[PDB]
Order: structure tokens, then sequence, then C-alpha cells
């Protein structure tokens, strides 16, 4: 297990950020979801009744 | 501080890129 | 849990589950079962610095780190919300050898767990792995862990991550798609098939479990609503209060990534950074209320003790567990018919179809394992049907064994029942189906296989298959004593070890020569290790390794071999030439078959092989033990005559072409790639005269005329090796493999960290410390791993008595096949003067 870590310049920078090291994330083209998903009747009868998870 | 930090990520950006310019022409 | 509850959920139902892991070098899987066992033995407790195993009850792995011995556990799990399950694991180590000894060790499992790394992702077992798994037909739930190594180590935002683990699952689905066309277990993102693990800090779970926690909290129903929804390309809009899998807002991201990632990213750096300042405030709105003193520990085990209080007891692998790895009474059928020698049919087939402990009795043992005691090695099996009980004998049988052939079996006394725990051991007086038990007493009449019936009553009984293991080993090693006054200790030794490894396998050849056969460099290391330590404590002497190779005909023959009997009655004239390689690899990968009827050949000759109509329908025979590339031809004018005398005396023919490819002239080895064509067969119509006596082996000296007398060439293996490594590490790669015989297949930089995969060919002749080489020259960053699956013509033709390696040089010239051969040839003692073409030729 080779250590990898990202060693960022100075602490100006955000935490999470993308360091253009690695490569591109997936250069995917297969996906095909530009029209709205089936899961729309059920969905709207699929509320979400509970204050959100970190919002705060 | 929002410029700033748009402007160090920016930089090292820069520096990022010419690093794997020079390693992917060595590679290469 | 109480072992009186065990005992009682036993024998209680098929809800127990069999399930066998699956990873590769450290991806997520003894750290896990720690957690696991953790969560159920709440007294053995975890270190703070080192990581616990709890699947290394041995020293090797523990001083190595790289698992060899697969230790099963079997577990209460407690992980079904409102419900309990027993589950039955069988850890599993990485490496590439011990992957081929997983992939036998696999038959016993109804399903397949995966432990993939987050940032690493797909490796080369892996890339093996999933096409073995769905060669067995067996279930896939794909897991992935060590997640804190992508939210800390890479600091990478969320929705990269997401992508990242998109495009995993995407690789995953396409390299199964490519397997095969399972469309039930394919294209499982989410719907249950998918499970969550950070072993080194707790933090596990799956989209069940966290609509749980929601709901358990503050929340709705269960995930069956909400969870159907939480995998990307559906946003949130809390203007109409749902998830908008139509055109959502802009300042938005996918309820994964907001729901999850979001306040898993917000406690880690709760945890990690403001420790002491964002902690309570943090902690005291959703977590626990951990005292002063548990706040005063390092990060990583406060992390790990957070997470664990967060995923409260690891109620989320359960939930998958029983919904698609299948219980043993449904995956009796599929196993029983992919294992078992006969079909279904079979009165023990339908018997045994069902888990009924009170039945027909079929137990098989897989690993055998040893205990404090070397003299005496225990033996884990699976139990399909019946009910063993202590004291019971049993009729152990082995690999040979058939319903003719009763040589192969022996009674003895079950003596003694345990349960595989890997760190205690329950012991059992009653065993019903569907289970695993730590045999005692039957540890003589035990070979690399096993299968067990009853001792009366349980006749007609056949036995299952030998097990294959996708990585054909091909090393070579010498293993002679250090006093030749301690033979038979070694040997007693030798045989208890490879009673251990069932990969590997003992020999002794004409040369008196102690020889063994290993998948890697590492599996004849720890083989060694456990054989010197373990098996035999007797000082042993070793020799360097050589790889085991075959001949090959490199075009036609000049001149027909006319092989004729001893007693003037029999003329065979064998011609042999080769045949495409992609079709030995088939016939090699089990494609197609040799039972087949006619047509079913014809058609599959005319259009995988494209040969001709009656050249396909004149098919002779198959290769050496139905299972290697040796196709035997015979057509002719008066072969369409006479054919009918001569297939009188074509079982003798074809048993002496399959015993004289198992040892040929070139080396003394296999041969492949040989495609003997009969044409003049004088067969006498005398059956005296015409026996057996002149058929075996003038046959053998017909074939040994036809692959001598027709350009032959060894073939050399070539590995496959996966250096995952950085841009420097690649140059170093490249400089490693042109200097040692390598040839750059694909180099590419594989996203989700900068590791730069280069897969290349190894020759074995060359791969001598490859592992070894890299991981000198890169600085500790090019940790590759190699697989022996590709076997190549060396360009020499060790024919002509010119090129002569005297002294110690390593054979630069394309004369390196002729200083193999007689390297080979002195090793295995035979006539090194190999001259026989003009012995062999048989003028007539
Ligand atoms: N905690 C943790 N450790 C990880 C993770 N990924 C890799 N590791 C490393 O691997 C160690 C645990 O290894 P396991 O996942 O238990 O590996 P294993 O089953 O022994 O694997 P092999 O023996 O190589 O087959 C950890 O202590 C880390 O050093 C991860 O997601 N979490
Ligand atoms: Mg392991």
């Amino acid at each position: 297990p080779n250590v990898v870590f990202i060693k960022t310049e100075d602490p100006d920078l955000p935490a999470f950020y993308f360091d253009p090291l690695i490569n591109p994330i997936s250069h995917r083209h297969s996906v095909k979801s530009q029209e709205p998903l089936p899961d729309d009747d059920e969905e709207f009868e699929l509320p979400e009744f509970v204050e959100p998870f970190l919002k705060d | 501080e929002k410029e700033l930090e748009r402007q160090a990520r920016i930089e090292a950006s820069l520096r990022e890129r010419e690093r794997e310019v020079q390693k992917a022409r060595s590679e290469q | 849990y109480e072992m009186d509850f065990l005992a009682d959920l036993m024998d209680n139902s098929e809800l127990i589950r069999n399930v066998t892991l699956c990873g590769h070098l450290h991806h997520g899987k003894t750290c896990f079962v720690d957690c696991l066992i953790e969560q159920t033995h709440p007294e053995i407790r975890k270190r703070y610095d080192q990581d616990l195993c709890y699947t290394d009850i041995l020293f090797t792995e523990q001083e190595r780190g790289v698992g060899i011995k697969s230790t099963p556990v079997t577990v209460v799990l407690p992980d079904t919300k409102g419900k309990s399950y027993l589950f039955n694991i069988m850890d599993t180590p990485g490496h590439v050898n011990f992957s081929d000894e997983v992939t036998a060790g696999l038959r016993i499992s109804d399903g397949v767990v995966l432990f993939i790394d987050a940032a690493e992702g797909v490796m080369l077992n892996t890339e093996r792995l999933i096409k073995h798994a769905v060669q067995e037909r067996l279930a896939v739930t794909v897991c992935i862990n060590k997640i804190d190594r992508l939210i800390l180590e890479l600091k990478l935002p969320p929705t990269d991550a997401y992508y990242k683990l998109r495009h995993i699952v995407d690789e995953v689905n396409g390299l199964i798609s490519m397997y095969s066309t399972d469309e039930n277990l394919i294209l499982s993102p989410l719907l249950g098939n998918v499970c969550f693990s950070s072993s080194q800090y707790s933090i596990c779970f799956t989209l069940g479990s966290f609509a749980k926690i929601y709901a358990d909290t503050f929340g709705d129903i269960n995930y069956q609503e909400f969870a159907k929804r939480l995998w990307g390309d559906i946003y949130f809009n809390p203007k109409t209060r749902k998830f908008t899998k139509k055109a959502p807002t802009s300042s938005s991201q996918r309820s994964f990534v907001e729901f999850i990632l979001e306040p898993l990213y917000k406690i880690l750096a709760q945890v990690v950074g403001d420790v002491d300042t964002s902690l309570p405030r943090t902690l005291d709105e959703l977590g626990i209320h951990l005292t002063k003193e548990e706040l005063k520990l390092n990060i990583r085990p406060l992390l790990r003790l957070v997470c664990k209080k967060f995923f409260g007891e690891f109620t989320g692998f359960v939930d998958m567990c029983v919904q698609h790895i299948p219980s043993p009474k449904v995956g009796a059928k599929p196993k029983i018919e992919h294992t078992y020698t006969g079909g279904v049919d079979s009165d023990l087939g339908e018997a045994m179809s069902d888990c009924d402990p009170d039945g027909p009795l079929m137990c098989h043992t897989t690993k055998m394992y040893s205990t404090d005691d070397g003299v005496q090695f225990h033996a884990f099996g699976r139990v399909l049907s019946g009910t063993i009980h202590a004291g019971q004998p049993v009729k152990v049988l082995g690999e040979n064994y058939t319903l003719e052939d009763e040589e192969d079996s022996q009674i003895c006394t079950v003596g003694r029942l345990w349960i595989s725990v890997a760190r205690y051991h329950i012991e059992v007086n009653r065993v019903p189906a569907g289970n695993w038990v730590l045999i005692e007493g039957v540890d003589q009449p035990i070979v690399k296989t096993a299968t067990i019936t009853e001792p009366r009553g349980n006749e007609e009984a056949q036995i299952f298959r030998p097990l294959k293991f996708n990585t054909t080993s091909v090393i070579k090693i010498a293993v002679e004593p250090v006093n030749p006054s301690e033979l038979p200790k070694m040997l007693d030794g030798l045989r208890k070890v490879n009673k251990s490894y069932p990969s590997l396998t003992t020999k002794v050849e004409e040369s008196g020569e102690h020889v063994i056969l290993g998948t890697g460099e590492l599996y004849l290391d720890c083989v060694m290790h456990d054989l010197r330590k373990m098996y035999s404590e007797i000082d042993i002497k070793v020799a360097d390794p050589v790889v085991t190779f075959c001949e090959t005909v490199v075009e036609t023959s000049s001149l027909k071999c006319f092989a004729e009997t001893p007693n003037k009655k029999n003329k065979i004239t064998m011609i042999a030439e080769p045949l495409e390689k992609g079709l030995a690899e088939d016939i090699e990968n089990e494609v197609v078959q040799i039972t087949w009827n006619r047509k079913k050949l014809g058609e599959f000759f005319q259009t995988k092989y494209d040969w001709d109509l009656l050249a396909a329908r004149s098919i002779w025979a198959f290769g050496p033990d139905a299972t290697g590339p040796n196709i035997l031809v015979d057509d002719t004018l008066p072969s369409e005559v006479d054919k009918a005398l001569l297939g009188s005396v074509k079982d003798s023919i074809v048993q002496g072409f399959q015993w004289g490819t198992r040892e040929g002239p070139l080396c003394d080895e296999l041969i492949r790639n040989v495609k003997f064509k009969i044409l003049d067969a004088v067969v006498a119509q005398e059956p005296l005269h015409r026996g057996g006596g002149q058929i075996i082996p003038t046959a053998r000296r017909v074939v040994y005329s036809a692959f001598l007398m027709a350009t032959p060439r060894l073939m050399e293996p070539y590995y496959f090796v996966e250096v995952q490594a950085p841009a420097d590490c690649v140059s170093a790669v490249y400089t490693v493999l042109a200097r040692r015989r390598g040839h750059v297949t694909q180099d590419a930089p594989i996203p989700g960290s900068p590791l730069y995969t280069i897969k290349a060919f190894i020759p074995a002749i060359d791969s001598f410390g490859f592992e070894t080489d890299l991981r000198t020259h890169t600085q500790g960053q090019a940790f590759s791993l190699s697989v022996f699956h590709h076997w190549q013509i060396v360009p020499g033709d060790p024919l002509d008595k010119s090129i002569v390696i005297r002294p110690l040089e390593p054979q630069p010239a394309p004369h390196l096949a002729r200083e193999f051969m007689i390297k080979t040839r002195r090793r295995k003692g035979l006539s090194e003067d190999v001259s026989i073409s003009k012995f062999f030729d048989d003028p007539m």
C-alpha cells in the first residue's frame, strides 16, 4: 500500500481541493440520462420527512 | 480571502501543469 | 453471542448464509473482520497503535503481512435490524498464487464478496477473480474498503469521489458483462450489492443502514422508499420536498453527495481538525457522550471509536449478504450441478439438491488445516447433505476414485469435531447440513481434494470434479536434503505440506530429484518455510528455480514418420502440424470440450476453427487428460475404408498418444500446438499380433518421430506484471524490463490516485526477482505483481549442433533454446546428446 498523499503548497487553498495531479475523473461518455427518470410518481410519494444531514 | 484562494489554486494548478508536462515529456 | 444459541440456530433453518471473501494486497479484508470480531467478541479488544489481524493464526503472515492461510470464521452477527442471522465467512489472501488458492477454495461459498480499495481500485487479481467467479456461477456482492484512504489521504471533494466510485462500478459491471450475460447479478450499484468499509477506522455502512439511521434518529419509512434514489443523477428539491430526477437546480448535488458524503466529511473534519473546539459542539448534536478520558486519545483511535458509535453495531452488511448472497437451500442446486461429476438426473443429485440433514451424506473437504502438533492436521469441509456426528465413520475418497475404481477408498472414524473461529474452537457433537466442521482423525487418507459418503447405504455415489485454478503453475524447483541421511523425514514433511498447499504438486523425476512446483516466488518461499519449520525439522538444501517448458511444432513435418510395429503387421504413419493459438487456448479454457456430438464438433470447427467439412467430421481424439491442446486426426482415402479395424486398435493409439504427450523428447516436458494426422495405419485382422503390445509403443514412436522431425521449438511462459507506480518509477520499470527481456504491453496514468499502472510481460527465465528488482530501483513505490498466463515460443531452433554455451554466460545468442535444452537434459538425467531424429526417423 503505497502511501498516497496530496502535499499542498501553503495554507491558503481550501481543505478538499482537487489537485490537478492525478488524472481526469473518469472521462465518461456512455452515461445517457439527459431525460428525466421514471421514479416520479413514487418520488412525489417519497417525501423527506427529516431535517437535513449536516446543514448546520 | 476567496480571491486569494482562487489565485493560489490557479498558481498551484499552473505549477502542477508545468511539472506534469515535464514528467510526461520525459516518460514519452 | 451464546454458543447454545449458535447451536440452536445451526440446526434451525437455511437462514445461515455461506460466504467467501475476495480481495487483493490488503484492500479491505483482515481489518474488516477484525472490526467484525470486535463487534461480536467485545472482550477481544483491538490495540491502539498496531493493527489486529484475527486471520493469520500462524506466524508467516504476521512476519510478512501477506496472508497465506485462509482462516474461515463463523459469527453470530445480529446485523439485520429486528432480526439475526448466521454467517460463515471464509477469509482469503490476496497474492496471485494465493489468489489461485482462494479460487480453489471458493467452491464452498454460495456467494462472493469483493473488497476493492477506494483509491487504487481495480487490480489484476480482481481482473482474474471476476472471470473465475462468473465461471463458477456464484453470487457477487461488491464492497469497497479503505475509504478513509480516499477522504483523508487524497483530500478530494465529494463530487470527484462520487465520480470515482461511478467509474469503479462501471468498470466492474463491464468486466462482468464481458465474462458472461448474468443479468440478475450484473448492474448492481444501488440494489444492495454495494457495501462501504473503513476497516482501519470502522467506518462501514450501506444505503439501507444509512436510511435506517435516519429513520431511527428522526426520519421516515425505511430505505425501500428513500434509498431507491439516493444514487446520483437525481438531486434534492426542497421546494417540492422530494428528489428531482428531472432537470434540477444549479447549486445542488446528488443525494449521495449531500446526505451521505456531506456529514461524512463533516465529522471527519470535526474529529481530525478542531478536535479541541468543534468536538462536543458536533458530537452532542448527533453522537455519543464519551467521557473526557475518551477524548484524551490520539486522532486515529478516537476517530475509530466515533465511527463505531455512529455505525453502532455494523447493521449494514447482513442486510445484503441475505439479500443477494443466497441461502444454502437455494445454492445447493447450481453448486452441485457445477461441482458434482454427474448431473442432476442422478438419484444422489436430486437427493443432495436440497439441504436435507437426514439423507444421503455428501461432505467435501477442501482446505487442510494443521494444529499445534504437526503430526496431525485437521480438515475443513462444507457439509452439503447429511448430518455428521462425533465418532461417526465415513468413507473418505479420492479424486481418482470412480464408480468402478474402488481403490481410492478408506474408512475412518471422525474423532472430534470443532467450529472454525481461527482464535478459539467450539467442540461439537452433532452437525446439520450447510455446515463447516474441523474434522479430526481423517488426516491420513486425505488428498489435495476430498469427498465423503456414508460408509454404508451411500452406494452409487459419484464424486466432485477436480478443482481448477485459473493459473497454471510453471515454476520448477528442486529440494534435496543437506545430509542425504534425512530423506524420509524430508519426504514426510513434503507430503504434509503438499496436503497443506493444494496449488502445488510433489514429483520425483527419473534423475532422483525431489521436485516442487510453485506458482510464484513468495509461494515457494512460504512453502519451504512451512516445510523446514513445521512439517520437517531437518536442514535441507535448495537449488535455483526453473520454468517447466513445453514443445511445439514450428511448421509441418518434412517426412512421414513411419513407426512400424515389431510384429511386422502394423505400419503407422502420423504427420504432425500446428494449429491456431486461440483454438488451443479455448481447448485449454474449456471452451470446446470433447463430449459433443459429431455435428456439434463439426460446427465448432467450421465456425471457430474454420476447418473443412470432412476435416472436422473426421475428428480423431483429444489431447492428454482431455485438457491439453493435442489434436489427434486420422483422415485418408484408405482411412475412410479400413477405419473399422483401426477403430478396434484406436483406443490403444489414443492412450499411447496421451501418455507420450506427457513427456516428449525435446526436454522431457509437455507438448502443445500439435495436430497429429494419421495417414498410413496398417491394421491386421488378427488381434493377437495387432494387440496392444504393438499399439501403444508404436504410436508413441510415430508421435515422437513427427514431433522431433517437424521443426520443433520450445515454449517459455510469460508473466503479466502490473506495477502501479509514479512516472519516474515508470521509466525505471521500462529500463528494467528492457534489461530483462521485457515487452511493454500497456502503461497509463490510472486515475483515482497518482499511480501509473505499467502492464507488461516478463518471462519466467528472467523473472527471478522482478518485484525485488522493481522495488529496489524505484525507492519502494513499484509494488508490482505477476501472473503466468501466456506461453510463447522462444526464437531458437535447437537442432543444429553448432552453438554451445561452454562458459557460465547467460546465453545471449538465439542459441538460448539449445542452452536451456542442455541444462534441462542435464537436470533430468536423460541423454544430453539429444540426436534421436536419425534414431527415431524409422526409415522404411
Ligand atoms: N483502516 C484501513 N486500512 C486500510 C484501508 N485500505 C488499506 N488499508 C491498510 O491495510 C491494513 C489492513 O489490511 P486488510 O484490509 O485487513 O488486508 P488483508 O485482508 O490482510 O489482505 P491480504 O493479506 O494482502 O490479502 C490497514 O491497517 C491499512 O494499513 C482502509 O480502507 N482502511
Ligand atoms: Mg488478507
